[PDB]
């Protein structure tokens, strides 16, 4: 009776769609957020704390051409993959503090063997693993497709280390960041538009950088101004500067609970 | 499928010392973090250690602080717990498992230590 069945965001690679992959962020930004939340027209996710555990996680079911199936579990606060689950076992990235230790306790409970990495799930230490930068790294269909696969095998111990922290860095760009940001989503739906795969450019991935240092800024913002400009940088690596709220609501989707309204 | 069985449980005095052993199987735990629980009778499992790596640094908690000692001998995939001046109150069933702070999931037989 008791284990809590997180909301499940169903999406598949086999045969995937511009308007199929649209509708897969816009569910997951759905359950992200009530919406409750807007500061400047900008949605806010829940914040961390005070929040009850049965509100805390999503579950994004991944499918593939080769008819597996891997599961993410998803923070509804920074709406970041906290680790998946495959098969019978389930994989936890080392939490950042005792509080998430015991939060991510409440998810899936059913596997025979749970797993905690030795290590986080922050770019970083992920593109140490993978032997690879995110701008070296490939975003589309095809990789996504793939990274599926490897999650799926390293039960089988068919998946090297680096290879599933190339995955990851690969399933976290193209679900949360996209979740985050309506621009990475739009880059996403440009890969399948046109059936490339291509790594992300430094306008990508700046704004995957500075994600936390916006939704401050904009919430602290008065009447929308900032008292500093954010650097950002054009898809040509050329650096710009955001000295307001008004440029930020084409680009980021959601923003971290920061201040209350 | 990699797996973890507990050793070095026994009987001891306080101000003694004994090892405890958390043994992989299947793979390596070596980029897999192991903590170490342990229950004691009419009370809740309660975390001792984490050890990451490698990796990260090796977490304890404060009361163990100094006392207790984790290590790891790789391609021997065992993680350590040298467990030392021993109190009454650290009695109890000592469980190791991929998981820190925090855990449900199973233990685990666990193995035992009575200081007395
Ligand atoms: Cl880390």
């Amino acid at each position: 009776i008791f284990p809590k069945q997180y909301p499940i965001i169903n999406f598949t690679t086999a045969g995937a769609t511009v308007q199929s992959y649209t509708n897969f962020i816009r569910a997951v930004r759905g359950r992200l957020t009530t919406g409750a939340d807007v500061r400047h027209e900008i949605p806010v996710l829940p914040n961390r704390v005070g929040l009850p555990i049965n509100q805390r996680f999503i579950l994004v079911e991944l499918s593939n051409h080769a008819e597996l199936s891997v599961t993410l579990a998803l923070d509804v606060t920074n709406a970041y993959v906290v680790g998946y689950r495959a098969g019978n076992s389930a994989y936890f990235f080392h939490p950042d503090n005792q509080e998430d230790a015991e939060a991510i306790t409440h998810l899936f409970t059913d596997v025979q063997n749970r797993y905690t990495f030795a290590f986080g799930g922050n770019y970083d230490r992920l593109e140490q693993l993978a032997g690879n930068l995110r701008e070296n790294i490939e975003l589309g269909n095809g990789p996504l497709e793939e990274a599926i696969s490897a999650l799926y095998y390293y039960s089988t111990g068919g998946t090297q280390l680096p290879t599933l922290a190339r995955s990851f860095i690969i399933c976290i760009q193209m679900i949360s960041e996209a979740a985050r940001f309506q621009y990475i989503e739009g880059e996403m739906r440009t890969r399948i538009r046109y059936n490339r795969r291509s790594a992300p450019d430094p306008s990508v991935i700046t704004l995957e950088n500075s994600w936390g240092r916006l939704s401050t800024a904009i919430q602290e913002s008065n009447q929308g101004a900032f008292a500093s400009p954010i650097q950002l940088q054009r898809r040509n690596g050329s650096k710009f500067s955001v000295y307001d709220v008004s440029i930020l609501i084409p680009i980021i989707a959601l923003m971290v609970y920061r201040c209350a309204p | 499928q990699v797996q973890l069985v507990e050793t070095g449980g026994g009987l001891v005095q306080p101000g003694g010392s004994l090892t405890l052993s958390c043994a992989g199987s299947g793979g390596t735990l070596e980029h897999y973090a192991i903590g170490w629980f342990r229950q004691a009778p009419g009370k809740e499992h309660e975390w001792l250690v984490c050890n990451r790596g490698e990796y990260g640094s090796t977490v304890y908690v404060d009361s163990v602080k100094g006392r207790f000692t984790a290590s790891r001998d790789n391609a021997k995939n065992t993680v350590y717990l040298q467990l030392n001046s021993l109190k009454p109150d650290d009695t109890g069933i000592y469980y190791c498992v991929s998981g820190c702070y925090s855990w449900r999931g199973p233990w685990g037989q666990g193995t035992q230590v009575t200081v007395s």
